[PDB]
């Protein structure tokens, strides 16, 4: 599964996203930073939708899937995910009316011989027979999407500026990085060789300094080298040579 | 309405763990729950779905039971890589209408201690071209992951303009950590050498920068 759309929105607007066939139901869950997941929305085969009650005002879910909720505040900043749902009501007759009757009646009923019997046809019917029934509901995720950050904020997204991350030449193990300084918002990806490099790399978390920007450093350890640095929310992809130092 | 979970649950490793998920009979009681298993970095993958039915990936070690209105998730024979947070969840008044557990975090112990390895980074030629100069000592490969840094200049401990972020697991399980000392150009060439004191369970990594030798 995959979602896409914007990393930031400002305070009061709408925020859109879309998940990337048909024959599946997918669901839309957030989860804010540190808190727990929060259920939203899910979207069935037939074009039904049913959404958490107290988020439903400010949601919905149209595509040929896309969701959106209304007037975001900082308290829709969470990690939205797409997940694959499969949703089930199942409708129970009230047990103590041992036998289920047909369709065609639409009742149940304690003793099989008042099943022919429409509604109230007979004057005991109202003792052994009702036509209510008991809803069971069963619910899960099939599949879940990675997820994608969006931060609510007034800020204005800032593009980090990379630097290369080499040692003094004062030699056993090289070890290489690249510090991605002073953007926002979260988060931005940091490969190596595009890809090629997989072993011996770490990416740290990210640090805030007093003006509120974003800092982290992304290391590799080997025996040249070009870190791969990307922001959504700036557009930017950034690919920096590391060329050691010559000394 | 919410589904509540312990904060968290702790074992060694190899061993057994529980998680109980506590609801009503609005929620957990009028059917069969589901759980889901969340590790940093990676998507939500779904662990049981009905009382007892094993995900369509997960291992005999991860077992589900329910006795009333409280459902509990088990996981035999812990591994290191199974550290995450997991969320209980079911439905209440409709099918499509979904509340999931406060959530549990799990953490194995017993796993080897290891040091941390420290590399101490000078300012970039580009950054100096402007007039900043930020120190970058990055710490890794140590457990347990409770670290603790001091920054000396010129045989003195550095008080102003230091951060330092939490411990982080790693792909190999062991922890890593970053801290940052943020001079402005003048400064970094203005004393004679910096230093990155890691401290990790009573033993100390030191590595050394000079500005006139870098």
């Amino acid at each position: 599964l995959r979602e896409s759309g914007p990393s930031l929105v400002k305070p009061s607007q709408t925020l859109s996203l879309t998940c990337t066939l048909s024959d599946k139901a997918v669901g839309w869950v957030r989860q804010a930073p540190g808190k727990a997941l929060e259920w939203l929305g899910s979207i069935d085969t037939g074009g039904n939708a049913g959404y958490n009650p107290g988020l439903k005002s400010r949601l919905s879910i149209t595509q040929d899937v896309s969701l959106s909720v209304s007037t975001v505040t900082t308290e829709d900043s969470a990690t939205y995910y797409c997940t694959t749902v499969q949703q089930k009501t199942k409708k129970s007759c009230p047990d103590g009316y041992t036998y289920d009757c047909g369709a065609a009646r639409r009742t149940c009923c304690s003793r099989y011989d008042f099943c022919g019997y429409s509604m109230y046809a007979r004057a005991d019917w109202d003792w052994y027979c009702t036509a209510n029934y008991i809803n069971t509901y069963e619910f899960y995720v099939d599949a879940w999407g990675q997820g994608l950050l969006v931060t609510v904020s007034s800020a204005s997204t800032t593009a980090p500026k990379v630097y290369p991350l080499s040692s003094c030449c004062g030699s056993s193990t090289v070890t290489l990085g690249c510090l991605v300084s002073s953007y926002m918002p979260e988060p931005v990806t940091v490969t190596w060789n595009s890809g090629a490099l997989k072993s011996g790399v770490h990416t740290f978390p990210a640090v805030l300094q007093s003006s509120g920007l974003y800092s982290l450093s992304s290391m590799v350890t080997v025996p040249t080298f070009t870190c791969n640095v990307a922001h959504p929310a700036s557009s930017t992809k950034v690919d920096k040579a590391v060329e050691p130092k010559s000394c | 309405a919410v589904l509540n979970q312990p904060s968290s649950v702790s074992g060694s490793l190899g061993q057994r763990v529980s998680i109980t998920c506590s609801g009503s009979s609005s929620n957990v009681g009028n059917g069969y729950v589901s759980w889901y298993q969340l590790i940093p970095g990676s998507a939500p993958r779904t662990l049981i779905y009905g009382d007892t039915s094993r995900a369509s990936g997960v291992p005999d070690r991860f077992s589900g039971s329910r006795s009333g209105n409280t459902a509990t998730l088990t996981i035999s024979s812990l591994q290191a890589e199974d550290e995450a947070d997991y969320f209980c969840a079911s439905a209440e008044d409709s099918s499509s209408n979904a509340v999931f557990g406060s959530g549990t975090t799990l953490t194995v112990l017993g796993q080897p201690k290891s040091p941390p390895s420290v590399t101490l980074f000078p300012p970039s030629t580009e950054e100096l071209n402007g007039n900043k100069a930020t120190l970058v000592c990055l710490i890794s490969d140590f457990y347990p992951g409770s670290v603790t840094v001091v920054w000396k200049a010129d045989g003195s401990t550095i008080t102003r303009n230091v951060e330092t972020t939490r411990a982080s697991k790693q792909s190999n399980s062991k922890y890593a950590a970053s801290s940052y000392l943020s001079l402005t150009s003048s400064d970094w060439k203005s004393k004679g050498s910096y230093s990155c004191e890691v401290t990790h369970e009573g033993s100390t990594v030191t590595k050394t920068v000079k500005p006139s030798e870098c």
